[PDB]
């Protein structure tokens, strides 16, 4: 017979190996494949779709739709801060968004992020807001002046209800860890009143805003891993 | 104008002067079953305009405390003219839909509805072991279900809108064909969905292919709350076809 | 089966069993 | 070229991502950053449209994010136990109604789609625990019993003859058993979810239990009774191959409670039932 | 030697594998093959041949040829029901027919079924009967009117003694399980008096009918499995 | 093309089934639904002739229903036992008159034909039970003794030399033994049934025992007597290869009672002896 | 024996032993 | 020629060294032996310039001195211990934060460069010590848990399902497990040294611990509790493949004390802390 | 199957062997390589650079 | 992959796995 | 040694060792 | 390496490792 040399690794079972194996059902012919709308070939397709950020997930709001909305109203002090969160795609509150959940199945991420905001006040309610992205190496901005020195978008509310702020990939390394790691913490995104929330008389004095997130054309995930956003603490029975 | 829309189906025409474009589920327009994908061998019946027309359901009232509403298809149309008759006289049915949700208010009103079409929306029960949602509860008809009202029962399905009534987070429903009715922008939503299933045709009596879910994500508010703000749903089958004729099935 | 390619860099895509289910992971696209 | 495509496979550069092009300052009545989420579409704005970008050549690839890759990893779906305690004849064999609903990790991944079609690679990891000291010579038999075939009721049941069913015999000391199964459904794809019943009455079953019958896995220690008692645990691993998936959906946000159902439990403090971590307030990062 | 990697599965014995093995009798030359009439190359050949349905298999008839016949006679009430059975190829009473037995060696089936009926009364006995197939999703018809709304054949007894009713493949899925499963229960086939059984005087007032079953050109079985229509409860000795 | 036929083998699409064509309403004096079963022929009527059918492209294949497939699955035909109780010399070897009549599952399948010709793949699964604790080093010898060759009467009989007979030696820990046997009959095909005798008197034998002599399988534990007693059970599996079958027949409807004979037993309530389930009446589904 | 085919998709039908009985399952038709 | 280069690989003559040429007496105002080390350059003077050399054909090759060769030898980087003492559930599993800082031999070689890029071949050598006599049937599971993935806290933790993580299962008696890992960094090369922090305060971490997170290796004895206790020690070996290195540096001159840091200890007599051997005086060889 | 003869050495692990092995991270694409000054391809490069001799290394 | 060379001294540089990390030591230069 | 034949049915008579005594049974005639 | 010869009696002198020391016994003369 052909002389062979059994190499280390032989006989082992690696869950990620790619070998061939005999079929238990020889001659079996699978059901003809029919056309079904909605086929997905790559998870990137799902990362490119906006999903809502549970940005207002304080303990009293979790378990309520209100955990997804941010309230705006007439201010008495100028340049007030509206919200502030980390930009890290798998950090909280971004973690449970679809892109955050998918990112949690990988170890590395890269690319630019797309944050969108839809104003939901009356059509006669006006407002100008400043959305800013603060690259790392510094703490979150403590004022609007400090925040606008970074990347930002001044949003004017009007006929078009939604605005988008892109968080460009500004990193030392080509990739970052998806799990909360100092060295690769991507920065912050804050929101401030640019002018003020204004309404005519007989109009509600508060309004909600919805927040979305998705990845830009350069978004990419790497190194598959199990997620820590879901667990099993007992047997799943019949 | 891109703010306007006119949808004509059979003997019905619907209009809206403040739309937010329209959505075509998964980018596939409804179409009849082809012989390459078909399995049932009898010739299908295609009612055409007598079934592919807009059927308007019972309207619902939206108020500051509303938690949402949902309907299931084809169940919601089980008692709607020729379409309804056909789904009970035949074992198999197949159809696409044009869903037009209507809700006008005033320019001094504010509120936001998330309108979603979910394929295979398999509902959950809460804290009831392996007991699943009973047939009767997932087949409410044109009345649909008003979230937050139904007086509990063992086979009663989940009523948690934030968990999509199935153990997943509301914020991610946007991955399904959807639109928003943001009162300051539009007074209607339009979604055209194709037939979606792992089989070419199916029982319209025991399998609901799509579920229409409407959740008010932003509370209805105004300074004239006495004026009732309804939500009306009009659905038009598309390319409806049926196979396996016999006597009319009677449920219950 | 051997799907022998040529370029010399010859590619030998071998299928050791007679059932489609037996082969390894699919190519992308 | 089937050889150029080969090189891309080895280097994992089949699906490349777009480069970022240099952009410049702009002043226009065309405002890409403004749109309307009400449409149900995602704004297609890119970084070049909101800031002045430099030109950068992307080297990232999406290969690993493919559906084949995502679901193409072998994970545990069952842990079969044959524990010899006091009756060899009764404890030396068992059965399992096959499904991918009992282990959270792989179940959640597949359930991120509504339908999926794929062949399956089953790998088995048997481990014999010597409760009394020795293991002797352990030979196992794993028989796939499709729905309808006779299920063995004793360790010497005639059904173990396996005249037609597929059986895999493993001998302690030999490599882990493994075989492939072709897409098994009577339909075009497997239902990850099913909003339907097996009838139209208050007592009809609901969900995937109606459509996902895969038969039974019957096991037995082939070796006859030995002096020393053992506990054989066979862990079953599944990997999808030649995969296709349709209609993505929201990931499971709460723990699973039962098979073939989306049912869940909620405590008095719901924030403990989801992965969401309570924020102090809107401005506390 | 050639470096090799022993893959998982090696050394195992799968009853359905397709490997080669050394011959214990080298150089042995098998007996020349001669022509024998009746060769079978595919079991479908056997599924296409009619065999009798033990349709009248009540406890008192089993063990008697009468279990294969259905009695007809002059009726006093109109549109009376003659018989009713499930169409499922491996269900009872179809189970022990040849096609039912073969179907019991497989897990899935598809295609159309051919049911035939041969009248065996005197040549002067006349009769018209209605054979109906009720597709699933509804209970068995409770009357002739209810039954004829489905697929059917009105059979007129005459010079030609036999009629055939084809049960077309009307299913949601491309295949169905052969074993009794709700989701894939194919429906019913019922028989009713269309007019009445009529005879001249001095002629027997009852007559028998034989029932056959076989598969049409589209019939097909899939996924081999052991049968539950036969068992062994003890050793078969010499 | 030997390469196009190759693709059909991998996809299992060698034998395709006909499509259903569209049909239309008809009014004719040609009545396909009417025929005469007395002829002994099956009416060849198809669905297009009785209803108005649509056009449907069939994708089903008959490959798995082929005779090669049906009889090409390895099933148990014998379970040899060597149980060391109190005398190693007498209990360490045994013999079996080879046949495919002792296990119901495979016997019934082959008996669905009158004649069959095929080569055989024999796979053996030995399992050593440690009755006293250890198994030591077990080496087995399986010798095929064709009719006429000397049969061993002791564990050290000269016949074990196997100077001409084929013997397979297996060592505990090594993979399962397996070998092929060519079609063995002195005739053109094996008789599944034989309506004949080996003579013409009241004492002549009847049936396949007359034509199906396959010789004997003689086994022994090669290892000499060890302190600890073991029970070695070797299960023999058979699979037909390169198969041909003739004259199909009714499937066995009652349990088998003995080898090489169609004899059967009947109880007082015959419906218990057959798979037929009593119907309440003619109209109760 | 190697029954090498060509199409490039080369088929290698190999018979490792010198007896017909040794080969695997037969082709259909 | 890809075949001529092949011959050089087999003979290990890819990188040849220059010959020595014949030289002659010289009298010139060009003095190669004189230079200025202040420039930071090495005088390029060769033997032919300082003495009268003969012609000699060099046959030496530098292949073995290549970076691939130098770092391409498998060395131990970890010795995992699973010692069953009195609690199987707690002692049958463990974890290790992966790094190449714990074993001096390979660490010193890699640290002769500032940056290095390479794929890794991991080979595992498990050895089961029978503390009570038997080892039974030992099956091990080694799971690679990238940073972020759930770390098991019990031997039956759901994370062992390994639905996405890569796991290697080894069975006692089978060959040593081995697999390859591709260059893992989020950067272009691994940092052997890092003069930086993970922040800008007095409490920020310093060194490679900031940049070299490789995740965790989680192990467990898959086999359930056995009567006889064992001590399983799995030694992990690493070998660099397809290697590149940049900016060579001084070799480690004192013992290492901790991981990811250049810290060291000094005694009262420093000559004992370095490999330098005290000379009696300048002229004592 | 192909008849084979397992040769001595099989199954052993020699730290200096040069075999291939399956990749634990299939489909993974490594970070693009960038240019870094100072690459070393052979240790001879380091042997050709002068370093100081601790020639006066008496104990004191 | 098989990088077959020719000269007759044929060189068969075979890559048994589909990932670059899986191959053996690199060539020099 | 490989005594490759051609007809396409290619025959590969391989001799794995370098001694005549090592080969299998002889051909007849 | 494969030193393929031709005559048809093809000779396949294969060297499985990349070091000269690894090959078997030398030829004579
Ligand atoms: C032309 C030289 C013969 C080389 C031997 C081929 C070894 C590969 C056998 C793999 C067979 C796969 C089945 C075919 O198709
Ligand atoms: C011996 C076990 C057979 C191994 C398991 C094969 C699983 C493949 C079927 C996948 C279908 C998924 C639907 C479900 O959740 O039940
Ligand atoms: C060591 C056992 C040899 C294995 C058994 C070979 C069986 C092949 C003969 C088949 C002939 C069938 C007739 C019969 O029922 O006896
Ligand atoms: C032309 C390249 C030589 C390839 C080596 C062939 C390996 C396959 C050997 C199988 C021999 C089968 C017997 C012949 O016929
Ligand atoms: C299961 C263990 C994975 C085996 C270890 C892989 C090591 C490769 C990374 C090399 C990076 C060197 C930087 C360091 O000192 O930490
Ligand atoms: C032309 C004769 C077929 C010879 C059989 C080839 C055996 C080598 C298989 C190695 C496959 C590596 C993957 C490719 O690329
Ligand atoms: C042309 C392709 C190379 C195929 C590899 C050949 C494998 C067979 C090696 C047998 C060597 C026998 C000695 C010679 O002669
Ligand atoms: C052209 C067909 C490919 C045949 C596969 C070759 C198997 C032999 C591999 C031996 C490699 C030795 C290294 C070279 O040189």
């Amino acid at each position: 017979g052909l002389p062979v040399y059994v190499t280390p690794g032989s006989g082992q079972f690696m869950t990620t190996d790619d070998m061939q194996s005999p079929c238990a059902l020889p001659w079996y012919h699978p059901t003809k494949e029919i056309f079904i709308p909605g086929e997905v070939k790559n998870l990137i397709e799902m990362c490119q779709v906006d999903t809502l950020i549970p940005i207002n997930s304080t303990q009293s709001n979790i378990g309520n739709v209100s955990m997804y909305t941010v309230t705006l109203s007439p201010q008495t002090k100028l340049a007030e801060e509206i919200f502030a969160i980390k930009v890290d795609i798998a950090s909280h509150p971004l973690a449970t968004t679809l892109i955050g959940e998918i990112a949690s199945y990988f170890t590395h991420w890269t690319g630019s992020l797309r944050f969108s905001f839809m104003f939901c006040g009356t059509a006669n309610t006006t407002l100008k807001v400043l959305l800013a992205y603060t690259p790392p190496g510094i703490g979150k901005p403590r004022s609007r002046k400090e925040a606008m020195l970074g990347t930002h978008v001044v949003w004017d509310v009007g006929l078009q209800s939604t605005v988008s702020l892109v968080v460009p990939w500004i990193s030392a390394s080509q990739y970052r860890f998806t799990t909360p790691d100092t060295y690769s913490s991507a920065g912050y995104i804050t929101c401030w009143y640019q002018t003020n929330f204004v309404v005519p008389p007989n109009t509600p004095n508060t309004a909600e805003m919805l927040c979305f997130v998705s990845g830009c054309k350069d978004f990419c995930l790497r190194m598959a891993r199990d997620t820590d956003l879901h667990k099993q603490t007992g047997p799943i029975t019949q | 104008s891109d703010r306007i829309i006119q949808i004509t189906r059979g003997d019905s025409t619907i209009t809206s002067q403040d739309v937010a474009n329209a959505v075509v589920g998964y980018g596939v327009w409804p179409h009849y079953l082809t012989p390459q994908d078909a399995t049932a061998i009898d010739k299908p019946t295609q009612p055409d305009t007598s079934s592919n027309r807009f059927y308007t359901l019972d309207s619902k009232m939206w108020n500051s405390t509303s938690k949402g509403w949902w309907w299931k298809l084809p169940d919601a149309l089980k008692d709607m003219g020729i379409f309804g008759e056909n789904m009970f006289y035949h074992f198999l049915g197949r159809s696409g839909y044009t869903v037009h949700v209507q809700c006008n208010a005033s320019k001094f009103h504010q509120g936001t509805l998330l309108v979603v079409m979910i394929p295979e929306h398999q509902l959950a029960t809460v804290n009831k072991g392996n007991v699943n949602a009973g047939y009767k509860y997932t087949h409410p008809g044109e009345a649909g279900r008003e979230v937050g009202t139904q007086v509990e029962n063992e086979k009663q399905p989940s009523d948690d809108n934030w968990l999509n009534f199935d153990g997943t987070l509301l914020g991610n429903l946007l991955i399904f064909p959807h639109q928003f009715i943001n009162l300051r922008s539009n007074n209607s939503a339009t979604l055209i969905v194709p037939y979606v299933n792992a089989v070419p045709m199916d029982s319209m009596v025991r399998h609901n292919n799509w579920s229409l879910v409407i959740i008010p994500v932003c509370q209805l508010q105004s300074n004239n709350i006495s004026n009732i703000v309804p939500i009306t749903v009009s659905i038009s089958p598309m390319c409806a076809e049926f196979s396996g004729a016999r006597a009319k099935t009677v449920v219950q | 089966g051997a799907q022998v390619s040529r370029q010399s860099l010859n590619y030998f895509n071998i299928n050791y069993f007679k059932d489609a289910a037996s082969s390894g992971a699919s190519r992308l696209d | 070229n089937p050889v150029e495509r080969y090189v891309d496979e080895v280097l994992n550069e089949v699906l490349v991502v777009p480069n970022i092009n240099q952009s410049h300052p702009t002043t226009s009545n065309a405002a890409p950053v403004l749109d309307a989420a009400e449409t149900g579409h995602t704004n297609k704005i890119q970084p070049e449209d909101t800031i002045e970008t430099r030109y950068v050549q992307s080297s990232q690839t999406l290969d690993e994010m493919s559906v084949e890759s995502f679901l193409g990893r072998s994970g545990c779906i069952h842990e079969s136990v044959l524990d010899i305690v006091d009756n060899y004849n009764d404890q030396s064999f068992t059965k399992w109604n096959i499904n991918l609903q009992e282990m959270a990790q792989i179940r959640r991944k597949f359930e991120m789609f509504t339908y999926a079609r794929f062949d399956s690679e089953i790998t088995m990891v048997p481990s014999v625990a010597a409760k009394d000291g020795h293991i002797g010579h352990i030979v196992m038999q794993y028989m796939y019993v499709p729905p309808g075939a006779p299920i063995p009721t004793t360790r010497d049941d005639y059904a173990w003859q396996s005249g037609t069913n597929a059986s895999v015999f493993w001998q302690h000391g030999q490599p882990f058993p493994r075989f492939s199964l072709p897409f098994l459904s009577i339909a075009s794809a497997y239902y990850m979810f099913y909003d339907g019943y097996d009838g139209d009455t208050y007592k009809s079953r609901y969900g995937t239990v109606v459509t996902n019958d895969m038969g039974t896995l019957c096991s037995r220690i082939v070796t006859s009774e030995q002096l020393h008692k053992v506990k054989v645990v066979t862990r079953i691993y599944h990997k999808a191959k030649h995969t296709k998936a349709w209609c993505p959906r929201p990931p499971r946000a709460v723990q699973y409670s039962h098979t073939h159902t989306t049912n869940y439990k909620l405590s008095s403090e719901v924030h403990n039932d989801v992965a969401i971590r309570p924020r102090t307030n809107l401005t506390t990062v």
